[PDB]
């Protein structure tokens, strides 16, 4: 019923930064808003209630403000323990959560290393062809992966998976997997993965010819 | 001292019924209204339903209104959620949540249960296929090469992937699984190695899927390609 909108959806921050997360409500909720923190593999933890009332045991670093339709969670100086997802939640009417804001580790730009894998002959014997395009150790997360078959843009026959930020270098890795039937895979020659990323001076295309591979 | 103790992983067929529970202690259970909040894989928190301290008033999200029933036993401090007419989109972790304050209104939660994963699917237990992602000129960037194993068509999660029985770890990436249109899971595990030693080093991915007692060792060998 009451729509809560968080901005930004992803917040790239470095340790020591002053972080601000806003929550915007479709209607006034007075000050009946709570903020939660959640890390992967864990239940949420309440930080603030009634828009600015800090929960017991929560560091002074965290503060909340706002009322009506505009609320803000602020972290004075970000710490290592603060990289997580934060959600706002209204309770003026039936409860609703905002979409969440991921506070992620900011590092320097890192271009992806692009690799391409043709389907193995064993998989082709089973009737399916999976073509895998790997974008390794890159930052930021935003990347464009397009599949081209005989220079024909593909749409909806591939799905991608991304890793969580690496513990050591804070980079991402991504896989884009194009799936076809073996019968259809054998009707085309050139398989290309085109990668567009802000760390690359120009788009990188990794391709192969079915027959040679 | 305040504890909310929950159930574990459960599989149900679409159209099936499931009852999830949460045993509370360390506070006056009857004074607090309680909620169920769900989280679909890779999604945000979604409030499902609430029940007042005594149980005279129940509230539900429109997504579950005529299918889910919230209830509580204030004698044994137990919160329940009956989920009938289940659908694939009800697949999520379900957390019990106790209201912060004893008030009649304003439901926000100071303690949460550990969650219980409820998976709704008409898929049968299946071990994965393990195909090699072969290193080649097209998976070589100067002095480094990429290789891997495609762990496909399995149900349910999880699947584990080691390389050289644990001896190989630096540069390994086992991607999160994706649910395919078929209702089976798939993932690929990759690793970066020196391309100069491809003809000399042996690379094996050790794939284990406990549900189907599957343990595969697949040697990943190079292919000319070009
Ligand atoms: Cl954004
Ligand atoms: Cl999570
Ligand atoms: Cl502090
Ligand atoms: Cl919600
Ligand atoms: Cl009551
Ligand atoms: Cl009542």
């Amino acid at each position: 019923d009451i729509v809560l909108t968080q901005s930004p959806s992803t917040l790239s921050a470095s340790v020591g930064d002053r972080v601000t997360i806003t929550c915007r409500a479709s209607q006034s909720i007075s000050s009946w808003l709570a903020w939660y923190q959640q890390k992967p593999g864990e239940a949420p933890k309440l930080l603030i209630s009634d828009a600015s009332s800090l929960e017991s045991g929560v560091p002074s670093r965290f503060s909340g403000s706002g009322s009506g339709t505009e609320f803000t969670l602020t972290i004075s100086s970000l710490q290592p323990d603060d990289f997580a997802t934060y959600y706002c939640q209204q309770y003026y009417s039936s409860p609703i959560f905002g979409g969440g804001t991921k506070v992620e580790i900011k590092r320097t730009v890192a271009a992806p290393s692009v690799f391409i894998f043709p389907p193995s002959d064993e998989q082709l014997k089973s009737g399916t062809a999976s073509v895998v395009c790997l974008l390794n150790n890159f930052y930021p997360r935003e990347a464009k992966v397009q599949w081209k078959v005989d220079n024909a843009l593909q749409s909806g026959n591939s799905q991608e998976s991304v890793t969580e930020q690496d513990s050591k270098d804070s980079t991402y890795s991504l896989s884009s997997t194009l799936t076809l039937s073996k019968a259809d895979y054998e009707k085309h020659k050139v398989y290309a993965c085109e990668v567009t990323h802000q760390g690359l001076r120009s788009p990188v295309t990794k391709s192969f010819n079915r027959g040679e591979c | 001292q305040v504890q909310l103790v929950q159930s574990g992983v459960t599989l149900v067929q679409p159209g099936g019924s499931l009852r999830v529970s949460c045993a509370a202690s360390g506070f006056t259970f009857s004074s607090y209204a309680m909620s169920w909040v769900r989280q679909a894989p890779g999604k945000g928190l979604e409030w499902v339903s609430a029940i007042s301290g005594l149980g005279g008033s129940t509230y539900y999200a429109d997504s579950v209104k005529g299918r889910f029933t919230i209830s509580r036993d204030n004698s044994k401090n137990t919160l329940y959620l009956q989920m009938n007419s289940l659908r694939a989109e009800d697949t999520a972790v379900y957390y019990c949540a106790k209201d912060h304050r004893v008030w009649a209104a304003g439901y926000h939660f100071d303690y949460w249960g550990q969650g219980a994963l409820v998976t709704v699917s008409s898929a049968s237990t299946k071990g994965p296929s393990v195909f090699p992602l072969a290193p080649s000129s097209k998976s070589t960037s100067g002095g480094t090469a990429a290789l891997g194993c495609l762990v496909k068509d399995y149900f349910p999660e999880p699947v584990t992937v080691s390389w050289n029985s644990g001896a190989l770890t630096s540069g390994v990436h086992t991607f999160p699984a994706v649910l395919q249109s078929s209702g089976l899971y798939s993932l690929s595990s990759v690793v970066t190695v020196p391309s100069s030693s491809l003809g000399t080093q042996t690379y094996i991915c050790n794939v284990n899927h406990k549900p189907s007692n599957t343990k595969v060792d697949k040697k990943v060998e190079p292919k000319s390609c070009d």
